[PDB]
């Protein structure tokens, strides 16, 4: 009756972090939530970190949340927050334009608070979700130098991509004389997008660059590549690195921290 | 205007004949319902009907378990919510729909408002063993349902021993009708026939529900032929219209068996104004039932055909022969919707040769075919065996068990002290001893 | 020439919209046409929604209806037809007498483009419900528009959605495997903006919970009135009502065991 | 060199010509000479047969020397078609008798060649008829105003009734839920052009068509933003969608009615 009122706000919380903007959060979780299903975000001091690798075993999702994409964070203690994206999508999508969201959980947490805070007060939605228990996995921080570095639009990275898988079932990417290419060799015909460094001043945001140092040939399997274009949904432009041993890596910034998909080629 | 069954529908459980022991069995268990739900369904009362969520009614065509399961809904105060297999019971729809009501109460049974259930629902999920390709995984949800309900349940089928019923066996209150005694029957249609301004010998409404074999509904349609048939019926006619009536639009097999086997044709006087021509056409006018009906009566005539010096006896034992070799004929045609073309042999084969040779006069009588509900009984008792043999194969082919499932018999009869004893020590346990009790029995 | 039913919707839009309102719980519908105007209730096909329209004769261009006649029609059938219509089209209903059939004419402001179809009529026997304006326990009213995603929001969490009044306090809650759901909006009024206002007229506490699959139906109103009443008591279905220039969609919904 | 240089000024053009194929067209081999392209194909069940003809006119630059037959399979090819970005420009390339033709889009300040192979399929079959060429009415309309009263019409019956009357252009189909009728007239609007309908009459016309490729036909309406329709009594009713330096044209037959 008189207990009416949300419980997020005066709980006794390891963990309180409010949002700049909800939908950026919403938008996150998009980026790797068609790859993975299951993830736990390590909560520091410092920030948010989370990771996870596909059921096949080859692609690898990385994300980091810095303390700047908060409006106010507090997590005062190292916390492991394992839950379902499937769930956490429905939560996430619950929110509107013009509404705060605020990460809450309390020293002893066995579910995470979402709360939505509006302008007009008149207006607070809690959302309690149940947390899961992953085997969490140890941050494989292996920075490997890469024989070429190279970054274009997200926009046009993400065509290329979705318009060759529709040959075949195996994208090719090589950096042979500093020149991009993008070979598709399928049953029905042939595909090849080649993409030199391109440098623009009126509009900067539209540029290729690129860094050769060893020529590249690799094949990943389109299918990932299709969910790992999704990070387009938060970064203007993605960052790519190639190596002749080490996995692809593609990052799209972002002004806290960044998404990352570290997938294996197919050997 | 309206069919007769529909305006001589029961409208009351008093007026169900036949199953009054399941009708009983049925409203008790929509009775206690409530107290079985305030128990958590854990309390088999004296009934066992106690500890089911939901009740499955099955039987044959036409017996009333429609009626009763309406009927029974209705006298206990408690709102309807049907389905049948004119609707999709896909289980994708079955929960986008009926689901979200288990737990739901009548919106109609505010606007009603002593009743004490007229806010509550009783689903009837009817004619389930009739959910096809059109209800996948049908079967499946609504066998869920019958374990997480929270209102009364009633499932009606025909064939209970399917194997797409299998998912039903355990988690519901099975109760069975039987085929309606025939006196519930006779009398019943008499009432009928007087409110109908007509009479009838109570042998030829006899016959019709042999024919019928107890499909009530039919019976009912079929009586209702006469009337619609003849523009006007008088005193005199009644007695008359019956045989045009019987002869040809009701027992119709019985007037082909008699002609087959009337002697007076296979003589050779009638032998040509009834050629061998007709005698074979008579079989195409209902070849599915002609051959049951000879094989049914062609060793109940006075034969007046016999050769000079043959006895019954030895006649019959040609007939026989035939009748046997007719059925080697009738299986191959059946095993090639293309071999139609064989049916004139049929006809040959199954009765006309059969008749010529015992035809003459009518000793007995024209009884309907004994092989069909006979057939029932050797079926619907085959999926018994079968059942018990998929419980005892731990401990012989399905075969082997009911030609030396003999001694069981002993240690699971006798005396009926040392019972727990054996019963257990079989691993068997409530609906295993049911089932084997009802075939042993 | 020849009818006893002329109506002549303002817009045609307009009966789209009523339609597309409860055209996906309710199937066979009869519309019963009078002097006044159209009335016409059915019942959910799971027995637990009914639903009450209202058409008033002040929302048609031109209504005649002479004698008092009944149209018993299936609403997926209608629905194909009304969306033939475009935009500069002025829907007229038209009914004879005794009618087996409709007519629904498409004009057009230039005389030069006619399209009129025929809609064979359905032979329903309605369980008519007798409806009476009640006292219950809470009355609020909100945007419709906001009714609906909190609707939709927690209908992801629970098959079932618990609406509490309490303390004049709107309070929507969802509790599910994955996890709960809690809405809370307090009164007000914006003479801004009197459409985005949150009314509330409590009499007494009011604790029920609904099909969450319901409510996404009811919900489909809200494309008729910008606002959502809702009248709530502990022993009647709830009633979620949509109001039309001359007339309203109105549901009622009943709850489920305690 | 290339025995086959064709580049489209926009290779957003070859994608919305193709589009009328697509569906109810499998294969269709492509055949190429000094003057443009052209091609046709007929359905499995020898209903509808489509034409097309392109001219150098829509080219930024054609040169097919001696001429060419490219066979390919329009569901792969519209794939290739769709990998183009709206600032590219396409251009087709044959060597000496093709064992596979070539698509490269371009753009005009960036670096950026887009080269896709397509293997050519050979169904050796090559029959190009036609022998209709004077129509008892001729018609036009705006290819969407026509996709819609199809579509419309598509919901109450498997056939569509294309009435040409005295100066009166009917659409009609009658079904089990209803009966659905279109009346437009020829009609010009000063300030709209493209809107208007013109029909010149001669004899009148009584034809109906299955409404399954009537829909398939209005997905040429991609290819321009108004449709031609000739009608001859007992003879394949002829839809041409008009394009700068060519057309798409369906030819379906009727249906015998008496
Ligand atoms: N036991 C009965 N007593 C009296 N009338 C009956 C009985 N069984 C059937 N009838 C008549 O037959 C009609 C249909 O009976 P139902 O109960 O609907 O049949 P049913 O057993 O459900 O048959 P199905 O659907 O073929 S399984 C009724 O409207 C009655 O007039
Ligand atoms: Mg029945």
């Amino acid at each position: 009756g008189l207990e009416v009122l949300f419980q997020g706000p005066h709980m006794a919380s390891m963990l309180e972090a409010k949002f700049e903007e909800a939908s950026l959060f919403k938008r996150i979780i998009d980026g790797f939530k068609d790859c993975v299903q299951l993830v736990n975000f390590q909560c520091k001091e410092d920030g948010i970190i989370a990771q996870a690798v596909d059921d096949s075993r080859v692609l690898l999702v990385s994300l980091e949340i810095g303390v700047e994409a908060f409006q106010e964070y507090r997590c005062d203690h190292p916390v492991t927050l394992g839950m379902d994206l499937t769930s956490l999508s429905k939560i996430l999508r619950c929110g509107n334009n013009t509404d705060t969201l605020t990460l809450i959980a309390d020293n002893t947490p066995d579910s995470i608070i979402l709360l939505f805070e509006d302008t007009k007060k008149d207006r607070i939605a809690e959302y309690s979700l149940k947390l899961m228990d992953i085997d969490a996995d140890f941050l494989k921080i292996e920075e490997l130098q890469y024989d070429s570095t190279l970054s274009l639009p997200s926009s046009e990275f993400s065509k290329i991509v979705r318009d060759l898988s529709q040959l075949s079932d195996s994208i090719n990417i090589m950096i042979t004389k500093e020149t991009i290419k993008f070979v598709a060799d399928g049953d029905i015909g042939s595909g090849s997008v080649i993409i030199k460094p391109f440098v623009d001043m009126e509009h900067p945001e539209t540029s290729i660059k690129l860094e050769m140092d060893q020529p590249v040939d690799l094949t990943f399997g389109a299918k990932y590549l299709l969910d790992i274009i999704k990070g387009s949904s938060l970064s203007d432009r993605v960052g790519i690195r190639l190596s002749s041993e080490a996995p692809a890596l593609f990052q799209f910034d972002l002004k806290s921290g960044f998404l990352q998909f570290f997938l294996a080629p197919k050997f | 205007d309206k069919l007769w069954t529909v305006k001589y529908a029961p409208t009351n459980l008093q007026q169900v004949c036949g199953n009054k022991g399941s009708v009983m069995k049925l409203k008790n268990w929509l009775a206690n319902w409530e107290n079985s739900k305030k128990n958590s369904f854990k309390h088999a009362g004296k009934d066992g009907s106690g500890v089911f969520r939901a009740a499955m009614l099955y039987g044959p065509p036409g017996i009333g378990k429609t009626t009763a399961a309406h009927l029974v809904a209705q006298e206990l105060g408690y709102d309807i919510l049907e389905q049948n297999a004119s609707d999709v019971r896909s289980k994708t729809l079955l929960n986008a729909g009926v689901k979200n009501a288990l737990d739901n109460m009548s919106v109609v049974g505010y606007f009603k408002h002593q009743n004490l259930n007229g806010k509550h629902f009783v689903i009837i999920m009817d004619e389930v063993d009739g959910m096809s390709g059109g209800d996948r995984g049908g079967v499946g949800q609504l066998a869920q349902f019958c374990r997480k309900t929270s209102t009364p349940l009633i499932l009606i089928c025909n064939e209970r021993n399917l194997p797409k019923m299998r998912p039903f066996d355990r988690v519901c209150l099975d109760i069975q009708f039987r085929r309606p005694d025939a006196n519930s029957i006779k009398s019943r249609l008499m009432t009928i026939a007087i409110r109908e301004k007509f009479k009838l010998d109570p042998n030829v409404i006899d016959r019709l529900i042999q024919t019928t074999r107890g499909d009530i509904r039919q019976v009912i349609n079929l009586l209702s032929t006469i009337s619609t048939t003849t523009k006007t019926i008088n005193h005199e006619n009644i007695n008359e219209i019956s045989k045009a009536w019987e002869k040809n639009i009701a027992l119709k097999p019985f007037d082909i068996a008699h002609k087959m086997l009337d002697g007076q044709i296979y003589s050779d006087i009638g032998s040509r104004n009834f050629t061998l021509n007709d005698k074979i056409a008579l079989y195409f006018d209902d070849f599915d039932f002609t051959p049951l009906m000879i094989q049914e009566n062609y060793l109940s005539t006075r034969p007046s055909v016999l050769k000079p010096g043959q006895s019954h006896l030895e006649a019959v034992a040609e007939a026989a022969n035939c009748i046997s070799l007719g059925d080697i004929v009738e299986k191959k045609i059946r095993s090639s919707e293309q071999l139609w073309s064989l049916l004139p042999l049929h006809a040959v084969l199954s009765s006309v040769y059969p008749a010529s040779k015992v035809a003459g006069h009518m000793a007995g009588r024209i009884n309907f075919t004994a092989w069909l509900g006979q057939n029932s009984k050797s079926a619907k008792y085959y999926r018994l065996l079968q059942e018990i043999h998929y419980h005892t194969r731990l401990g012989x082919x399905x075969x082997x068990x009911x030609x030396x499932x003999x001694x069981x018999x002993x240690x699971x009869x006798x005396x009926x002290x040392x019972x727990x004893x054996x019963x257990x020590x079989x691993x068997x346990x409530x609906x295993x001893x049911x089932x084997x009790x009802x075939x042993x029995x």
